[PDB]
């Protein structure tokens, strides 16, 4: 749901929500496949990985809609190190502006001072720096 | 709420006004007697933004007329929409400025100004929560010129909050009408780029070409000027008006199109355009509007934009349309046409839609562009503006009124820096 | 020559006391350093200024700044490039506390006069030593406030009105209507002097109980006249000093503003910002043409933004000489705020100025020929 590449980064924790008639061996048996493939990458420091809730109420579908009546929906919330790549792409965005302060006064007619602008960039970049050294691998 | 107040300065103005009124009265219903005959729910619930209630179930709009000359008053009274306006509203004088600049911002405005700014607090009092105001005039011209800048200096002065915008016609570079033209388009000039927040450029020969080419009429008239220019001041400000997917202030705007304070000079544009008679040839959608929109021969700024960069766009949709194909086609544009956006803003187009199109219009755009090419207009001026100042061709005219050479010098050297200003990004390279 | 700086650092005030708080200012000769509270042993920054004041002690002379030396060490050198012909400025700069009025005004009571009091007593000392018969001189004063883009007289009694800004086609901007007055004596400039400070508009708040809300700007107009009737002539030498006290960046969040403070302190801090544009922009102009090639890329600086901007035409640059004293807060808390008044006080060094005296051309010309013919005649008579 975000442009974003999971391949370039490692996956460090993942949630499964099922809905409808699903069956924990089938599941145990999903999660098996998933750990057997290569290009899933899972840090060294979470050897479990995943956890798993089952619900018996299938998804509704509402008159007008678009998606299909379903008998089992899945719903995935996956923390991986790929985001920071979306980041990168803001921050180049507001340095091409900074540079110039354009659109500068606006917001410092409104009680904004200017220095304010330079603290948050620094803490956007400290941000980043820690979700690409959770992920280097132990020694 | 969002309240405007309006004001018209000047022959120029006061016609413009005029059919702009015959038209936002269409849109909202409302009968030249004043009571209101429509169709939708939708059109008196916003309908405070320009009107006021009267005891008798009656619309009342928020508009000011201001002249030193009865003949106009009596030419906008002696019309089919003159029993709308307010009669207390019709402010004037007699021994009009009579295309002196000087004359207009300091011996015979100078009286007027009082009892204009008089009405003008008595109409803001009541509003509710003021938005800003808008002006029509003729730079020019006499009286337009001098009471419009002497009224936006008041203004600005008494409410330095809200937005002001305005709407000005700028000398041609051929089509002339006057022989002052340029002292006194560069004395309005000097003052504009102080004091206002917004303003519209336009010309009558990008609107002449625009009737003959596009439109194919065969006798225009200056109807027809003031119905484009109407069209585009009514599109301008639809999101006040009506719900859409994507609301668009004025002060929006103003944030999203100015980089920098002195830099508010903007080309407007309006889509479609079929001249009739070959309506049912052109298929109309979203990516022919947008096609029309930032074609060349549309602009009603009488400066081409290829000669310079487009320092940032604004592009506001009516109708009921997708919004990934606006998204699409903004980015197609910006993508294509790479050389003529400026480089150091990620993503200059401002996007808004609203779901209620013009009466018998499936679907329009508005348009407005900062461009540099504007430049080349004030250089024109400028340029005449130093033909006729080298040797004093008209000068005592202004003298015998009390100003003195230090203005135009000034005045001149303020135009020149702005003109420098907006050719400082138009070349390429710069980049970080 | 560029542009003279002269930081000085402020001793702790109470609001830095009963908030714990340590000092983080360090500095040596010319050299200004900076340590990061937010994580140590990561990256201690320094500076190179031409003057640097310590203020945190008084009895004691341990690299202790008194205000008599700060003056000896820049106001003396402007008098006395005053006095030879150029036009000179003084200016200060920091934030809400950095100690700009302590440096410009100084306490009355107290014998640590601020700056311009000590230029006018020492301007009226040397005119009343070197009178003479063939030597006299001419002292006229002003002093104007900018409150919110309007320009405000002080010594002018209350006048409701405000005073409109021209640019005459040679002499650049100006304001018109400034009731300037002539001075005679030391105790006309210093009643004068304290009828505008009494009528500044000052306001209170979190940061400090007296505040201003006003740029302030103190002009002396000073001329020479040589009177040796057998040869020289008068008014030879025409001179503009000029003291600017700015108002200081305001955080609206950490000082409480609020209402009709906080459109104040909006307004400043947008002329603020206009300055270190400006500042910036004139910095990057004179280093790249003076090394690059010399082509005069013609990148213009642009100071029609703002009035402070408009009306220091001339001192920024052009045909004047000057000098930026930052003031600076010590407490940790005060990190960020410091390190942009450090970082624009460096880039106001790279500054060049071009202060030139001129006096009529055809008395140029005249004695430019007198000399000509003067070596022509030693030339033949040898
Ligand atoms: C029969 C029909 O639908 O044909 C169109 C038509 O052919 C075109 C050419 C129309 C036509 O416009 C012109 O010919 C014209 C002439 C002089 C100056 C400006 C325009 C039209 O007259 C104009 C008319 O526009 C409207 O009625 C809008 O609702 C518009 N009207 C007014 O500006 C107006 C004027 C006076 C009183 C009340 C309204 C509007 C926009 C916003 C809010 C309210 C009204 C329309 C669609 C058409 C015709 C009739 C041919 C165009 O104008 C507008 C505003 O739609 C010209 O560019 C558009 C594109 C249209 O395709
Ligand atoms: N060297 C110093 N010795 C003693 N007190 C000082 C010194 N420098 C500054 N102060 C005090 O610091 C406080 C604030 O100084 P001030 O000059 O008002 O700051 P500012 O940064 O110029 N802000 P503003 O008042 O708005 O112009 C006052 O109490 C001064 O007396
Ligand atoms: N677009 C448009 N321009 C007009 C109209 N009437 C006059 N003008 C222009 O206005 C200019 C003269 O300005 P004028 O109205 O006399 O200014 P005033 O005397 O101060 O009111 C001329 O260059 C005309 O081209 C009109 O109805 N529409």
């Amino acid at each position: 749901m975000v442009k974003c590449d999971p391949r370039h980064g490692k996956y460090m924790a993942c949630c499964l929500l099922y809905r409808g008639d699903v069956v924990p061996k089938d599941v145990n048996a999903a999660i098996a496949t998933i750990k057997t493939k290569r290009s899933i990458q899972f840090v060294d420091w979470c050897p479990t990985g995943f956890k798993v809730g089952i619900n018996y109420q299938p998804p509704t579908v509402v008159p007008g809609g678009d998606l299909a009546k379903v008998q089992r929906a899945v719903c995935m919330l996956s923390n991986t190190t790929a985001i920071a790549e979306a980041w990168a792409r803001l921050d180049h965005k507001f340095d091409l502006m900074y540079a110039k302060r354009a659109f500068v006064h606006w917001y410092v007619g409104e009680g904004m001072e200017e220095g304010e602008f330079s603290e948050a960039r620094e803490d956007m970049a400290a941000l980043e720096k820690d979700y690409e050294e959770v992920g280097v691998d132990s020694v | 709420m969002r309240e405007i107040v309006h004001i018209q300065a000047g022959q120029c103005g006061n016609q413009i006004g005029a059919k702009f009124w015959e038209v936002i009265s269409d849109e909202h219903g409302i009968d030249p007697t004043g009571s209101y005959h429509g169709d939708s729910d939708l059109q008196l619930e916003r309908i405070n933004v320009y009107y006021n209630e009267a005891t008798g179930n009656k619309y009342v709009p928020r508009a000011i007329l201001v002249d030193l000359e009865p003949g106009t008053m009596d030419s906008v009274r002696s019309g089919p929409f003159g029993q709308i306006f307010r009669p207390d509203n019709f402010v004037f004088g007699q021994s009009g400025a009579g295309n002196n600049w000087a004359k207009g911002h300091y011996t015979e405005g100078a009286e007027l100004v009082d009892s204009v700014l008089d009405v003008v607090r008595k109409e803001s009092e009541s509003c509710d929560c003021l938005q800003g105001f808008q002006l029509t005039h003729s730079l020019g011209g006499g009286t337009g010129s001098g009471m419009g800048t002497l009224l936006i200096s008041k203004i600005r002065e008494e409410y330095p909050d809200r937005i002001m915008n305005t709407f000005s016609v700028m000398p041609s570079p051929k089509v002339s009408d006057t022989v002052v033209e340029p002292y006194n388009a560069t004395l309005s000039v000097h003052q504009l780029v102080e004091n206002t927040d917004e303003t519209y450029c336009i010309d009558n020969e990008a609107l002449y070409d625009i009737c003959f080419r596009t439109l194919k009429l065969t006798t225009p008239t200056y109807g027809d000027l003031n119905h484009l220019v109407s069209a585009t001041m009514s599109g301008v400000t639809t999101c006040l008006r009506f719900p859409g997917q994507l609301n668009a202030d004025l002060r929006k705007l103003a944030v999203n199109m100015v980089p920098f304070p002195r830099l508010h000079f903007f080309m407007p544009g309006f889509a479609p355009l079929t001249s009739r008679g070959s309506q049912q040839y052109r298929a109309l959608t979203v990516p022919e509007l947008t096609q029309q929109m930032f074609d060349s021969k549309n602009m009603m700024a009488a400066c081409d934009p290829r000669h310079g960069r487009y320092l940032t766009v604004a592009a506001i949709f009516r109708g009921r349309m997708s919004m990934k194909e606006v998204d699409e086609q903004m980015l197609n544009v910006q993508n294509k046409n790479s050389s003529y956006f400026v480089e150091w803003i990620p993503n200059n187009v401002k996007t808004a839609v609203c779901d209620i199109p013009p009466r018998g219009l499936k679907m329009s755009a508005t348009f407005i562009g900062n461009s540099t090419a504007i430049q080349e207009l004030f250089k024109r001026i400028s340029e005449q503006f130093t033909a006729m100042f080298r040797r004093k061709a008209f000068l005592h005219w202004y003298t015998g009124e009390g100003m003195d050479e230090m203005e135009f010098t000034e005045a001149e050297s303020n135009m020149n820096d702005l003109v420098s200003e907006y050719q400082q990004y138009q070349d390429a390279t710069a980049d970080e | 020559a560029s542009v003279k700086v002269a930081v000085r650092v402020r001793p702790f005030n109470s609001r830095e006391m009963s908030r714990d708080s340590k000092c983080i200012i360090q500095m040596s000769g010319s050299t200004t350093t900076i340590v990061n509270p937010k994580q140590p042993k990561e990256t201690p920054k320094s500076f190179s200024f031409d003057y640097s004041y310590w203020s945190h002690t008084s009895p004691e002379d341990i690299n202790y700044a008194s205000q008599k030396q700060v003056y000896r060490d820049i106001g003396e050198e402007m008098l006395q490039h005053a006095f030879e012909g150029y036009n000179v400025c003084i200016f200060a700069y920091g934030q809400t506390g950095a100690g700009k009025s302590y440096t410009m005004m100084g306490k009355q009571e107290k014998d640590q006069q601020g700056i311009i009091p000590q230029l006018c007593e020492d301007l009226f000392s040397r005119i009343n030593d070197t009178t003479n018969d063939n030597m006299s001189y001419s002292v006229e004063v002003s002093y104007m406030e900018i409150y919110c883009e309007r320009v405000r007289d002080l010594l002018n009694p209350k006048n409701k009105g405000n005073l409109r800004v021209r640019e005459h086609p040679l002499l650049g901007p100006y304001v018109e209507d400034l009731s300037k007055l002539a001075v005679t004596s030391y105790n006309d400039i210093q009643d004068l002097m304290d009828s505008g400070n009494k009528a500044r508009t000052v306001a209170a708040t979190n940061m400090n109980e007296t505040s201003s809300r006003s740029h302030a700007v103190f002009n002396i107009i000073f001329t020479q006249k040589r009177h040796d009737a057998e040869t020289n002539i008068t008014t030879e030498k025409v001179s503009k000093i000029s003291l600017v006290d700015l108002a200081g960046s305001e955080r609206a969040d950490s000082t409480g503003a609020k209402g009709t403070r906080l459109k104040e302190g909006a307004n400043i801090n947008k002329s603020l910002t206009t300055l270190g544009k400006v500042i910036s922009a004139l910095a990057e102009m004179d280093s790249g043409p003076n090394k690059n090639k010399k082509k005069k890329k013609t990148d213009f600086i642009l100071y029609r933004d703002s009035v402070l901007t408009w009306l220091l035409r001339e001192n920024l640059g052009g045909n004047s000489r000057t000098a930026m004293v930052a003031a600076l807060s010590p407490a940790d808390i005060n990190y960020d705020e410091t390190l942009s008044t450090l970082r624009y006080a460096d880039r106001a060094k790279q500054i060049r100025c071009n202060a030139v005296i001129n006096e009529d051309p055809n008395n140029k010309l005249i004695r430019e020929l007198k000399d000509e013919v003067t070596r022509l005649r030693d030339l033949l008579y040898a």
